[PDB]
């Protein structure tokens, strides 16, 4: 059987997350609008696709290891990370030690936000990488 | 006109010839060697960066084209080569090519049949 | 976007070379694949060697990955070893999203690697049949005799859907048992190309000589 072939809701897998601005933030953990994407299991029996196992990954923020980092370097906004969410609202881990299934549907649904790791955020350039493994049963 | 973000990599000095629409870095590769479409061996060969369409090169020595059936007394200049030498193949040998089909890992070779072990 | 040309691969000891295909379905798109082999742990293990480890492919196309055994006969010959093919694709992106405040996402697809000794008595498909099972008051163990590793799904206590479990060869997984879970066990398994074995009856451990 062949695994999923997978896909986002933008082609090349990118999600825009707007543009930054400082007066969202008057606290560390505040969040910026949500920001939804899907990962797309297709072309695959349920056989396949049930109890995939859905890992993520990427360079973690240094104020907050939880977000992932928008980088540095001339331009490039500052006291912000991206912020991953699942379909319970509730933050997903990034980064560890080499578990999670989903079921039951071939979508799986996510939400991205900005999230303040300092109380005073400075705007700017904003882009973040991550990588999701999919471990077949 | 391709980008490739450089922080899902790290050696990314290769990244310009995949935006540039190469399919393969120099290195190493196991393959499967074809010449005039007969199957000759499967093993590493070497492929360094040339002036190939592909931006890569396979070094293939005298010894190894006449281990295919080269005569390699009928190419001109071949026997001033020094032994490691890679053969300019697709110069040196008239109209010889070599493609790399990638995504079967095969090397195609063609070489005339004036070049090759006859009669 | 792309795909793996099978869920688990078999490498079957003495053979210099297995494959794997990897497709992409979209003329419009260029990925970046980068493969590799872990260990059962998920850690980096080169004694597979998986080529070509980064190359690019766009369109519609299928690109075949060679996995090598360079093992130096050093694994055990009487059952299977488990690793980890990952395959993992990178995406382009338009020009126009560098001006774009952009999350961007690429995708590592996992799947068993069994190496698999050679002349095993058992066929693979007669070996379901073989596991066992021991009920504690709150958990399952499963008790896999055979020289081969058994993915064990749709495990039933009862009416009670259990955890799937990896039943490693020569050896025994547990999985937690619901308090309500009733008494007979049902089970199946995926076998070599992916596809579920049928519907069995579980059958308890026991005692020398016994019913």
């Amino acid at each position: 059987a062949e695994t999923c072939r997978i896909e986002a809701g933008d082609k090349q897998m990118t999600v825009n997350m707007g543009q930054i601005s400082s007066n969202r933030f008057h606290a560390v953990g505040e969040d910026s609008a949500p920001v939804p994407f899907v990962i797309h299991l297709r072309e695959c029996s349920t056989v396949v696709s049930e109890r995939v196992g859905v890992a993520f990954h990427g360079v973690a923020d240094g104020k907050n290891p939880d977000v992932l980092s928008v980088g540095e370097g001339p331009g490039i906004a500052t006291n912000i990370g991206v912020a991953l969410f699942d379909d319970e609202g509730n933050l997903v881990p990034i980064n560890r030690p080499p578990k999670r299934l989903y079921s039951g549907s071939t979508s799986l649904h996510f939400i991205a936000k900005y999230r303040a790791t300092g109380r005073r955020v400075t705007g700017g350039i904003a882009n973040a990488q991550a990588w999701f493994s999919l471990t077949y049963q | 006109d391709l980008y490739f973000n450089p922080r899902f990599l790290a050696a990314v000095a290769d990244l310009s010839r995949f935006e540039n629409g190469q399919e393969l870095p120099p290195g190493t590769y196991r393959v499967d060697i074809y010449l005039n479409n007969g199957y000759m061996a499967t093993r590493d060969v070497t492929f360094n960066t040339g002036d190939s369409e592909q931006g890569i090169v396979p070094c293939l020595t005298r010894a190894q084209l006449a281990s295919m059936g080269l005569n390699t007394a009928s190419v001109a200049g071949m026997n001033l080569l020094a032994d490691d030498a890679c053969v300019p193949l697709t110069t040196m040998v008239q109209d010889a090519t070599a493609h790399l089909d990638v995504g079967q890992q095969r090397l195609n070779l063609t070489i005339p049949q004036a070049f090759m072990s006859n009669r | 976007g792309v795909a793996l040309g099978a869920t688990r691969v078999i490498y079957p000891a003495g053979q210099k070379q297995e494959q794997l295909a990897v497709t992409n379905n979209d003329e419009n798109s260029t990925y970046l694949i980068q493969s590799w082999v872990e260990n059962a742990d998920g850690v980096k293990d080169g004694r597979f060697i998986v080529t070509p480890p980064l190359f690019a492919m766009k369109g519609k196309k299928e690109n075949t990955l060679r996995i090598l055994d360079a093992t130096n006969n050093q694994l055990p010959q009487d059952r299977e070893s488990l690793f980890w093919m990952n395959v993992k694709a990178i995406p382009s992106m338009d020009k126009s999203k560098l001006t774009e405040n952009t999350l961007q996402l690429a995708i590592i697809s996992r799947i068993k690697l069994y190496y698999r000794p050679a002349k095993l008595a058992l066929p693979p498909d007669q070996a379901a049949e073989k596991l066992r099972f021991r009920r504690s008051a709150n958990s399952l163990t499963l008790i896999n005799p055979t020289p081969y590793y058994l993915t064990v799904t749709e495990l039933n206590a009862g009416t009670r859907v259990l955890e799937n479990a990896l039943v490693p060869p020569m050896g025994e997984s547990t999985v937690k048992l619901p308090s309500d879970a009733g008494s007979n066990i049902t089970y199946r398994t995926i076998n070599d190309y992916g596809a579920l074995t049928p519907k069995m009856t579980g059958v308890m451990e026991h005692h020398h000589h016994h019913h």
